[PDB]
């Protein structure tokens, strides 16, 4: 497998026996999540289960709107 | 979305080239058009996907072409096993819609064609049959004659499939009438058109055995 | 090799629910979303819906929303469809299908054997048999008329024969009374009309029963 | 294209058939938990993109689970060798991938996952470790020093050598080396001649010069290089025997067999215990050949020929 | 050596005594939540090692909680001065630590 | 919008047309979470709901004490 | 869409905009290699001219 040689003249060492895996290109894939367009959160419900559902739906709505607000800024790394 | 096929039935001799058309109401997205072959009484077999790409194991005699509204399936030379039904499906939009289908049938030489009952009358209603046999050109049995008069809505036709080694066979026509009409008349004549023959055959139907 | 095995043929009265099964062999349910298609006899195929087990999701076309329910069972590697509020236009052959590659999108590669569903109007009910009479006179053809089908096209053999001697697979078309009826023709040189007896089999309706009829002018 | 989550189906089908006749109170704590489980992945994806301005790396499991990534690898238009390599090293594949958020419209949230393509596979690679090579004088500032500057990873590629100077961007899985060519320099095969003869004329070896003699160590794959200078106490130690070697001034090497610890001054190094064979190649230190009076001692990015020209 | 989580005991003792006579339907929403709480730490550890190729730094609280780390410090073979220093500066101790995944 | 010029003489390029947003100062805001001082976890309850509440309250107590132990080390970045 | 230099492949940015090539003689042609200071790590045009 792996072997190593030390050169005293130049104070250096070389470790041989490795195999390559070089990133030479890029493959791009599109990952999608299907979303639901909801507007009517109307519910005259005081049940705690109803309140939990309302909280989780608000979280979903906030996530979607936050992603949209991110989308109004085009992607760029620097 | 509508995707209609043409023609309804294709009559071609074995070894000839078959061309089946499938048109669409609107442009099919990404040319996502598929062709299936279906034998009598079994599941369809996928022939073409993407309107031009043939599936795995399909003989190269099947090919697809076309774009937008109009697509075509071509069989370069028909094998005996190729005389089955063919469907076109679009999957470039939702919902996915199929076509009505096209029948490919063996073309051959023109044809070779080879009273009321008691118990039934006793049992009330009666049914007079006008039967035929080995014949090719799809037109068998036309009109009835109850005392020199034509009728409609009281007769039913029912045909068979093409034969295996003669590509023929024929249709059955049953005229249904209640006991009040079977015994009211004494003749049940029939006129056939284009049986590959000369005159309508066996039109004598005297009431009685 | 991925394949689909469906359930047996079903006959159901109108307004009830039918549930058809489809078991996958050679592949995982999560690897093969299952599409449900149907075709009425004589008509073309009709896309009903589909199920994606790996997402735990399902969909139906607009014509089947509220009546079609698609479910999956992963431990038995099976997919079930259930159609409700049946109508005469819901008797058809039902297929479950899949695809072997993502390039097909919705070009269906592998198919089930199919399942016949008969929207009935009655139950197991026997036929009626009636012979023919001398009509006019080369050869001569005579038949044995049958009526009032129901429990699916049927086959029964007793005192019957070997290969050839004609073919007998006649249509068995329906009537306005909700009761099918077929014919049959046996043809022979006319001379044997004077000496040979014509004993014809007739289909009987349940499955295990028979009618025979001798034709004497 | 992958659809990894269908919140539209789960919210419109299950949930939202609550008959809101002022009540809406159709609920089961199961579907509350189930909705939390389904919605959590969207929340985590939104969290990650919020703190990374829409571009993330490595691709997290929320962005792409292992089963989805393995399925993606299986259907990629690549060789079965490349599919096998990516599947066996999923963690490295994640580390060399980006997730870019594209669009959210038409009830669709879409982001692109940009996966690596390993077009060069199973070619031989080697790693070069370098340490300063000074003269062994005890006094301070009275030394001339030289150091090879070409340390890093080298791999054969298309008849050339792809050289990765920043070896920290290369990930090693046992005997395999994963490297990005965007962080590489393409060199002729004669660059390996600097390892057999640093004075060869076919390739101009890269060195740097200095007058600062400072003691340090370099831990290699199968051993340790020790550069001991001045009055620094450099030792090689064993966990069951203690100090088993005291290095003299200069550059020395010790293999990992029988040695578990190298101490240079107040710095203690653990050597790698990887199995392999080591070879000591004797030779006179090249710094002995240089006259200090005419020695260019501040050549930061230089070469053997350039130093010879200045002399 | 520390045993920080016993999923074997929680799955075999509590849970999995469901009499699977075609039913298996022995359940209480409490033990569903409790199993989620116990299983979550394993999921978070698996997540972290998946994105860091089996080596992480700093050692997260999922990898070692404060109580476990303080107990570990208390039993380390070091001076009471060093124990006091590490305990008072746990956040720095985490920052100067590695978590290497060995074996399953 | 964005324009670019390449100078062959100096082997350099300049991309013009961008707009600035430079961080020139710092604004500091105080974010608070109101906490509850609890000591009596006394409960002779074996109900599973009670055990879950006890676990979540212990988590809260551990978080508060851990933050206090962090506070015994004054903030500093280096 | 792609520039390859040796064994390194680069994807260029597809941003919309106008580019301009400004022709000129490379300034490295003006320097005599014999008296050229070739290890100036942090230098300037005037400093190099002074050393020459």
């Amino acid at each position: 497998n792996i072997t190593e040689e030390f050169y005293q003249s130049t104070c250096s060492a070389v470790s041989k026996g490795y195999l390559s895996a070089l990133r030479t290109g890029w493959y791009t894939s599109v990952i999608t999540i299907e979303l639901s367009n909801i507007k009517e959160n109307k519910c005259n419900g005081t049940d705690a289960k109803v309140k939990l559902i309302k909280q989780e739906l608000d979280k979903y709505k906030n996530a979607v709107t936050e992603l949209q607000l991110l989308m109004q800024s085009t992607p760029a790394t620097n | 979305e509508i995707v209609t096929q043409s023609p309804g039935t294709l009559s071609l001799s074995p070894g000839e080239r078959a061309t089946l058309s499938c048109r669409a109401s609107q442009n099919v997205g990404s040319n996502l058009l598929a062709w299936y072959q279906q034998k009598p009484g079994q599941a369809p077999r996928l022939l073409i996907y993407g309107a031009s790409n043939r599936a795995t194991g399909i003989p190269d005699r099947f090919s697809g072409s076309g774009s937008g509204t109009d697509f075509t399936l071509t069989i370069s030379r028909l094998e005996p096993e190729d005389f089955v039904v063919y469907h076109c499906q679009q999957y470039g939009s939702s919902p996915r819609t199929f076509g009505q289908g096209t029948k490919v049938e063996i073309r051959r030489t023109v044809a070779a064609p080879s009273p009321p009952s008691d118990e039934q009358l006793k049992s009330g209603t009666a049914s007079v049959v006008c039967l035929l046999n080995n014949f090719y050109p799809r037109e068998a049995k036309v009109q009835w004659k109850v005392d020199n008069a034509l009728q409609s809505g009281n007769s039913q036709e029912s045909v068979t499939e093409q034969d295996s080694k003669d590509s023929t066979y024929s249709l059955s026509s049953t005229l249904t009438l209640s006991k009040a009409d079977y015994e009211k008349h004494k003749v049940y004549a029939c006129e056939v058109t284009h049986q590959g023959l000369s005159s309508p055959v066996t039109k004598s139907f005297n009431r009685g055995e | 090799q991925v394949q689909l095995v469906e359930s047996g043929a079903e006959a159901k009265k109108p307004g009830s629910s039918v549930k058809v099964s489809c078991k996958i062999s050679g592949g995982t349910l999560n690897d093969y979303p299952i599409r449900w298609v149907r075709q009425a006899p004589g008509q073309g195929l009709e896309w009903m819906g589909g199920i994606i087990p790996i997402l735990g999701t399902s969909y139906e076309t607009q014509k089947f929303q509220g009546r079609l329910t698609l479910t999956a069972d992963e431990l038995t590697s099976t997919v079930y469809m259930e159609l409700r509020y049946l109508t005469s236009e819901d008797a058809a052959v039902y297929f479950c299908a899949t695809m072997t590659s993502p390039v097909f999108i919705d070009a269906l590669d592998v198919w089930g054997q199919g399942t016949r569903v008969t929207v009935s109007s009655a139950s197991t009910k026997g036929p009626s048999v009636f012979p023919l009479a001398p009509s006019s006179k080369g050869t001569a053809a005579l038949g044995c008329l049958v009526k009032d089908y129901f429990p699916e096209p049927v086959t029964v053999s007793w005192n019957s024969g070997a290969l050839t001697s004609g073919v007998h697979t006649f249509p068995a078309v329906l009537q306005s009374s909700g009761l099918y009826s077929l014919s049959s023709v046996v043809t022979v040189p006319s001379s044997s009309l004077g000496t040979q007896t014509y004993i014809c089999n007739v289909n009987h309706k349940p499955s295990n029963t028979k009618v025979d009829k001798r034709v004497e002018p | 294209t992958f659809k990894v989550l269908d919140l539209k189906n789960y919210i419109d089908k299950q949930l939202l058939p609550i008959l809101n006749k002022q009540s809406c109170s159709i609920s089961n704590i199961e579907t509350v938990i189930e909705f939390q489980q389904k919605n959590n992945r969207l929340l985590e994806i939104t969290r990650e993109f919020s703190v990374n301005a829409g571009v993330t790396t490595p691709v997290s499991t929320y962005m792409l689970t292992n089963s989805e990534l393995l399925s993606l690898i299986n259907d990629m238009p690549i060789t079965n060798d490349q599919k096998k390599l990516m599947s066996n090293n999923v963690q490295i594949v994640r580390q060399q991938s980006y997730s870019i958020m594209c669009i959210i419209k038409e009830e669709v949230l879409a982001y692109v996952v940009q996966l690596p393509l390993y077009g060069v596979i199973d070619t031989p690679c080697w790693k070069l470790h370098t340490s300063p090579l000074c003269t062994t004088n005890t006094k301070e500032g009275s030394n001339i020093c030289l150091t090879r500057t070409d340390r890093g990873w080298y791999c054969d590629n298309a008849g050339s050598v792809s050289f990765f100077p920043q070896a920290e961007t290369c990930k090693v899985q046992s005997n395999r080396v994963f490297c990005d060519t965007m962080n590489s320099l393409t060199l002729p095969s004669e660059v390996n001649l600097c390892n057999v003869d640093i004075f060869n004329p076919k390739y101009d070896c890269k060195i740097m010069t200095s007058k600062t003699d400072v003691s340090s160590s370099v831990i290699t794959s199968l051993g340790a290089i020790v550069s001991c200078y001045g009055k620094t106490k450099c030792t090689a130690s064993n966990k069951n025997r203690g100090i088993i070697k005291t290095f003299s001034n200069g550059c020395d090497y010790v293999s990992n067999k029988g040695v578990d610890t190298v101490s240079v001054g107040n710095t203690l190094y653990y050597v790698n215990k990887q199995e392999g064979k080591s070879l000591y190649v004797k030779g006179e230190p090249i710094i002995n050949f240089y006259d200090p009076l005419v020695f260019p001692s501040d050549e930061f990015d230089a070469s053997i020929s350039q130093v010879n020209e200045k002399i």
